[PDB]
């Protein structure tokens, strides 16, 4: 079942979609949603 | 001269201010999902 969810897709360059990230799962999408990147660097980030 | 004075005096100098955090959802929207969808159509004024 469908729930009310914000979702990031990472479009490969031919346009399709290679990767995801559930940004209400845990605190690492969350990190990775309120910055637009799937790849976080190390240090300590505020998070919407 | 034939004399001195010791004189002892202070400099006050700033060296940093607060350091403050803004989410922008929290701010211009609050709580309410359309206002949150709306302003995902602004593009990236709140990650700059
Ligand atoms: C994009 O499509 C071309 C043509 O089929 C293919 O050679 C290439 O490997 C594709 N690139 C990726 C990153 O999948
Ligand atoms: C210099 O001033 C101090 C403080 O008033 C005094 O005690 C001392 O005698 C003075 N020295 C001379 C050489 O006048």
């Amino acid at each position: 079942h469908l729930k009310r969810r914000t979702m990031m897709f990472k479009y490969d360059e031919n346009g399709t979609i290679v990767d995801a990230i559930d940004c209400a799962l845990d605190p690492l999408s969350e990190t990775k949603c309120t910055l637009r990147s799937f790849i976080v660097e190390k240090g300590i980030y505020q998070t919407s | 001269p034939t004399n001195f004075t010791i004189s002892v005096t202070t400099e006050v100098m700033p060296v940093s201010m607060t350091k403050t955090s803004v989410d922008c959802t929290m701010y211009i929207c609050g709580d309410s999902v359309e206002c949150s969808t709306l302003l995902l159509q602004y593009g990236s004024f709140c990650t700059q």
